[PDB]
C-alpha cells in the first residue's frame, strides 16, 4: 500500500513537497529526486508534444501525472493492491482542491517564487497525509459529502438556523468525526470539492476548543479569504462557521441530550437500530443530484473482522461500479469457491441514487436485486 | 529540514563527458539513460554551505540539436545554471556563448558560472571569454576530484544572497 | 479510422551508441505516416517511463494512458533484454484491457512468426511481410467491418477468451473425424492436427499450447470467416513456444481448415487433399448439425482444453443485435474483472460478477469463475423472469 504524493511547479519544474503515506501509516518517506526529475520531465514532454501523459501503471503499482490549470502538476505513484485510474484522478482533484482551499489560486497560479510558496504550503500538510492514509470517509473518492442523517429531528436544523441568524453568517454546519451531521441551506448549495473538503479539514486538524483558519473557497471565492471558526463542545463534535462562551449557549442549551446521541452516531452512520437485512455488513449510498454520501461499515460488526477490509473492499467495488455504470444494477462475489466463503458487493441507480451494498455469502445472489431495491426504498424517505 | 531546493541546470555539448565529472560528485541518483531519450538528465546531492543544508536539483541538459526546444522548457525556474566545456573539445568552445545567450533569454539572469573539464585549446583564450562574459574560468580535471564543489558552493551562496537580499 | 492515431514499435532500451538519430532507438515503427508520428515523437516518454518504473517498482509497465489532442490514447507495454515492444491505440475504440490482450496475442503470434520477436525486427528482409501484418492488426482493430457484422460485433470480446469456436458434436461425427484425422496423421512426423469448419472448430489432437498458437495465426490473418475458393496450401516454419524445425501445414477447401504441425528431426499435400475429398461426405451432415430456460447468449469457456462454446449464427438469427454487441462490450469490462484474479491465480500457480442492463427487458450479463474444479469460465444473458 506504498503511495508518494508528489506536487510539482509546472512552469519551472521544481516539486513543493514529497508527502507519502506508505503503508497507511503516515510514513516521512523521502521519495528520492530521480524518480521525481524523471516524472516532472516525462510531464514537460508530453505538455510540449501537445499530448497529456495521463497515467502509467505497472504489475505492483500505478503511476499517474496530471496538470491543473497551467503551472501546478500532481503526481502519485500507488502500490495499493486494487487501484484503479478513477481513485487517483479523484485523489489528485480533492488534493488540487485542498490546496486552493489552503493557499487560494493566488500563490498557486503565477508564483512570485516558489520558495515562499513551499514554506506557505508547510500549513498544508496535515490535511494531505489524513487523505493520503487510512481514512474512515469516501467523500474524497465519491466527490459526495459523507453526511450523517441527524435522529430525524427538525430541531437541529432550527437550532443551526438561530445560530446562523445569530452569527450573521449563512455558512453553518455541525460535523462529528469529519461527518456532516447538519448544515443551512447555503452550505448544501456549497461547491463541489469544499462541500467534502470542510469537514474533512476539520476532521483532520488537532483537537481545541476554539480554532480559527482561513482558507479560500474553490468555488465563489477562489481568492477571497474566507475565516472558517471551529468550536468543539463535545469530543468529536464541531461546529464550523464561515464568515467572508455566549457563542452557542442561546441556541445549543436546549439540544444537548440530541447531541449526545450523535457522540456515537458518527462512526455508526444512519439512524440507529435502522431496518436493515441483518447479512449486510456495510452500506454505502450516494444522492447524485444533492451529491450526498452515506457511509456506515458497522451495521454487523460480529463478523468479517477489521472494518478497514470493509471501507477498501467498498471503495474498490464503487470505483469498479463507477467503471461500469458511467433501472440497472451489478454485483460482485468474491471470495474462495468455498460456499460460506467471501463476500457480495451489490449497486443498484434508481432514481439518480445509485446505492452500493456489502453483504455476507449467504445472502441470496437471486434476490441481490430484490434486496438492494429494498434497501432503496427503506433508504429513500430518509434523504 | 527546509530545504532551499536550488536548482542547477547544466549545458554542455553531450561529448566533453560532464557525465562523468557529475557522476564522480554526486553518487547514487544518475538517471544517466535519460538524455538520449528526453534531453534531460535528474541528479541531486545535499550540500552543507553557512549552516544551511542546500539541495542541489541537478538538471543535465542534451547538447544534441535533438532536444533542444524541449530544454528550453526545462530552463525556466531553475536557480542556477552551469556552462560545461573541455579543453580536448573545439566544438563547445564556442558553444559556450550560444548556451549562455539561450540559457539568460530562457529563464532570465542568473548569479551563475562556467567550467572547463579534464591540449587545442589555450588557457588565456578562455580567461578570455571568462571575463568578457563576467563570470570566472574554474580549472577542473577528472582526476584531481576539486574545484567542483567549491563551484556548487559558491553559486549556492550567490542564491543564498539573493534569497536573504529580497526576503528582507 | 486511418487518421487516428495508432502505432506499433519496436524501441531498443540501454542506448549506447553517440547518435541519436530517430533509426538509433527505433528498430521497426508502424505505421510510418501520420497516424503515428506523435507517438513517435513521446517514445522518449516511452523509454523513460519504462526504465523508471523499472527502478522503483520490481514488475514490468504494464501500459499508460496519454491524453492526446482530447482523447485518451492507451500504450501497452513489453520489456524484454535491450528490447521493448509497445502499442498504442485510441481508447474508444480499443479499451485497455482488450489492448493488453491484443499485445500479448501478437507477441505470441509474432514468437509463432519467427523465433523470438527479437530476431524478427532485427532482420530487414521481413520488413515488408510485417508491414503488412501489421496493417491487418491495425484494420482489425480499427475497422472491423470489412453473416454481416455479428462476427466484428463478437470480436470485441470473443478475441479476449483463448480458445476457437468449439462446435458441439454428435458421437458419430466426432469419432468418424478423429478417425480421418488419425489416418492423416498415419520427412517429418506429425505433431498434431485440426479442422475447423466455416470458422468453427470441428475436431483437434494438437496440444492446446500449439492449438492457441495455430488459432490466432490463423485468425489474424482473417482465415476464420463466417458463412464464405481455392486451395490455401500455407506451408511455413513457426516456432510454437518450444532444437529442430517445427514446420507447419495449412490446408484450405470448402469452408474446411486443416492445420498440422509438424516436427524435424507436395508431398505432404496430396494425401491430406485426398482426405478432405473423402471426408466431403460428411458436409452435409456438419451443416444439419450447424443448422437448427430463459437463457438468451453463453460464451462458456474451459481452459484446460482451450475453447469456448457460442451459439451458432442460426442460433442468434433466430433487440438482439442491440443485445449481442452490448454483452460483448459488458463481458470485456467483466473479462478486466476476471483477468485481474486470473493473474492472482497465475501468480499463485473473484468468484463472479453480474450487470444489469435496461437499454430496451432485464438482462442479468453474469461471469462466473470455476478455479475449484477444473478452471473454466462462463457469461450468460438471460431474462430476469427466473434466475
Amino acid at each position: 500500500g506504498t503511495v508518494h504524493l508528489l506536487c510539482l511547479a509546472a512552469s519551472s519544474g521544481v516539486p513543493l513537497f514529497c508527502r507519502s503515506s506508505r503503508g497507511g501509516a503516515p510514513a516521512r518517506q523521502q521519495l528520492p529526486f530521480s524518480v521525481i526529475g524523471s516524472l516532472n520531465g516525462v510531464h514537460m514532454f508530453g505538455q510540449n508534444l501537445e499530448v497529456q501523459l495521463s497515467s502509467a501503471r505497472t504489475e505492483n503499482t500505478t503511476v499517474v501525472w496530471k496538470s491543473f490549470h497551467d503551472s501546478i502538476t500532481l503526481i502519485v505513484l500507488s502500490s495499493e493492491v486494487g487501484i484503479s485510474e478513477l481513485r487517483l484522478e479523484r485523489l489528485l482533484q480533492m488534493v488540487f482542491g485542498a490546496m486552493v482551499l489552503l493557499v487560494g489560486l493566488e500563490e498557486l497560479t503565477n508564483i512570485r517564487n516558489v520558495e515562499r510558496l513551499k514554506k506557505d504550503l508547510r500549513a498544508s500538510y496535515c490535511l494531505i497525509d489524513s487523505f493520503l492514509g487510512d481514512s474512515e470517509l469516501i467523500g474524497d473518492l465519491t466527490q459526495c459529502v459523507d453526511c450523517v442523517i441527524p435522529p430525524e429531528g427538525s430541531l437541529l436544523q432550527e437550532a443551526l438556523s438561530g445560530f446562523a441568524e445569530a452569527a450573521g453568517t449563512t455558512f453553518v454546519s455541525l460535523v462529528v468525526s469529519g461527518r456532516v451531521v447538519a448544515a443551512t441551506e447555503g452550505w448544501w448549495r456549497l461547491g463541489t470539492p469544499e462541500a467534502v473538503l470542510l469537514p474533512w479539514l476539520v476532521g483532520s486538524l488537532p483537537p481545541q476548543t476554539a480554532r480559527d483558519y482561513p482558507v479560500y473557497l474553490p468555488h465563489g471565492s477562489p481568492t477571497v479569504p474566507h475565516r472558517l471558526l471551529t468550536l468543539t463542545l463535545l469530543p468529536s463534535l464541531e461546529l464550523c462557521l464561515l464568515c467572508g462562551p455566549q457563542l452557542l449557549e442561546r441556541w445549543w442549551q436546549p439540544l444537548l441530550d440530541p447531541l449526545r446521541a450523535c457522540l456515537p452516531l458518527g462512526p455508526r452512520a444512519l439512524p440507529s437500530g435502522f431496518p436493515l437485512h441483518t447479512d449486510i455488513l456495510g452500506l454505502l449510498l450516494l444522492h447524485l443530484e444533492l451529491k450526498r454520501c452515506l457511509f456506515t461499515v458497522e451495521p454487523l460488526g460480529d463478523k468479517e473482522p477489521s472494518p478497514e477490509q470493509r471501507r477498501r473492499l467498498l471503495r474498490n467495488f464503487y470505483t469498479l461500479v463507477t467503471s461500469t455504470h458511467f433501472p440497472r444494477a451489478c454485483y460482485l462475489v468474491l471470495g474462495t469457491e468455498e460456499p460460506g466463503t467471501g463476500v457480495r458487493l451489490v449497486a443498484l441507480q434508481l432514481g439518480l441514487r445509485r446505492l452500493l451494498l456489502l453483504l455476507s455469502p449467504q445472502s441470496p445472489t437471486h434476490g441481490l436485486r430484490s434486496l438492494a431495491t429494498h434497501t432503496l426504498h427503506a433508504l429513500t424517505p430518509l434523504l | 529540514d527546509m530545504e532551499v531546493a536550488i536548482k542547477m541546470v547544466v549545458v554542455g555539448n553531450g561529448a566533453v563527458g560532464k557525465s562523468s565529472m557529475i557522476q564522480r560528485y554526486c553518487k547514487g541518483i544518475f538517471t544517466k539513460d535519460y538524455k538520449k531519450t528526453i534531453g534531460v538528465d535528474f541528479l541531486e546531492r545535499q550540500i552543507q554551505v553557512n549552516d544551511e543544508d542546500v539541495r542541489l536539483m541537478l538538471w543535465d541538459t542534451a547538447g544534441q540539436e535533438e532536444f533542444d526546444a524541449i530544454t528550453k522548457a526545462y530552463y525556466r525556474g531553475a536557480q542556477a545554471c552551469v556552462l560545461v566545456f573541455s579543453t580536448t573539445d573545439r566544438e563547445s568552445f564556442e558553444a559556450v556563448s550560444s548556451w549562455r545567450e539561450k540559457v539568460v533569454a530562457e529563464v532570465g539572469d542568473i548569479p551563475t558560472v562556467l567550467v572547463q573539464i579534464k591540449s587545442c585549446i589555450k588557457n588565456e583564450e578562455a580567461e578570455a571569454l571568462a571575463k568578457r562574459l563576467k563570470l570566472r574560468f574554474y580549472r577542473t580535471s577528472v582526476k584531481e576530484d576539486l574545484n567542483v564543489n567549491e563551484v556548487f558552493k559558491y553559486l549556492a551562496e550567490k542564491y543564498l544572497q539573493k534569497l536573504k537580499q529580497q526576503i528582507a | 479510422g486511418l487518421n487516428t492515431p495508432h502505432i506499433i514499435m519496436y524501441l531498443t532500451l540501454q542506448l549506447d551508441s553517440e547518435t541519436s538519430k530517430e533509426e538509433q532507438e527505433i528498430l521497426y515503427h508502424y505505421p510510418m505516416s501520420e497516424a503515428s508520428q506523435k507517438l513517435k515523437s513521446v517514445r522518449g516518454i516511452f523509454l523513460t517511463l519504462c526504465d523508471m518504473l523499472e527502478n522503483v517498482t520490481g514488475t514490468q509497465v504494464t501500459s499508460s494512458s496519454l491524453l492526446l489532442n482530447g482523447k485518451q490514447i492507451h500504450v501497452a507495454y513489453w520489456k524484454e533484454s535491450d528490447k521493448l515492444l509497445l502499442i498504442g491505440l485510441p481508447a474508444e475504440e480499443v479499451p485497455l484491457p482488450r489492448l493488453r490482450n491484443m499485445i500479448e496475442n501478437v507477441i505470441q503470434t509474432l514468437k509463432f512468426m519467427y523465433g523470438s520477436l527479437d530476431s524478427a525486427f532485427c532482420q530487414i528482409e521481413n520488413v515488408p511481410r510485417l508491414d503488412h501484418f501489421f496493417n491487418l492488426f491495425f484494420q482489425r482493430a480499427l475497422q472491423p467491418a470489412k453473416a454481416q457484422q455479428y462476427d466484428a460485433s463478437s470480436a470485441v470480446l470473443l478475441d479476449n477468451l483463448p480458445g476457437v469456436r468449439w462446435l458441439t458434436l454428435p458421437l458419430e461425427i466426432k469419432m468418424e473425424l478423429d478417425m480421418a484425422l488419425s489416418d492423416l496423421e498415419a520427412l517429418y512426423t506429425i505433431l498434431g492436427s485440426s479442422l475447423f469448419y466455416k470458422g468453427y472448430l470441428i475436431c483437434s489432437h494438437l496440444p492446446k499450447d500449439d492449438l492457441i498458437d495455430i488459432a490466432v495465426y490463423c485468425r489474424h490473418y482473417c482465415l476464420l470467416p463466417l458463412a464464405a475458393i481455392g486451395q490455401l496450401i500455407i506451408w511455413r516454419e513457426v516456432f510454437p513456444q518450444h532444437e529442430g524445425r517445427y514446420f507447419l501445414l495449412v490446408v484450405g477447401l470448402k469452408h474446411y481448415m486443416l492445420c498440422v504441425l509438424l516436427e524435424a528431426g507436395c508431398v505432404y499435400v496430396d494425401q491430406v487433399k485426398t482426405t478432405l475429398h473423402q471426408l466431403d461426405g460428411v458436409d452435409s451432415r456438419i451443416d444439419e448439425r450447424l443448422a437448427s430456460n430463459t437463457l438468451f447468449h453463453y460464451v462458456a469457456l474451459e481452459t484446460v482444453q482451450g475453447i469456448f462454446i457460442t451459439p451458432t449464427l442460426e442460433e442468434v438469427a433466430q433487440i438482439h443485435p442491440q443485445l449481442i454487441k452490448n454483452f460483448h462490450q459488458c463481458c470485456l469490462s467483466i473479462r478486466a474483472v476476471f483477468q485481474q484474479t486470473l493473474v492472482e491465480e497465475k501468480k499463485k500457480g473473484v468468484k463472479e460478477h453480474g450487470v444489469l442492463f435496461e437499454c430496451s427487458m432485464a438482462y442479468w450479463v453474469v461471469g462466473r469463475l470455476f478455479l475449484h474444479p477444473k478452471p473454466q469460465e462462463l457469461y450468460v444473458c438471460f431474462h430476469d423472469s427466473v434466475t
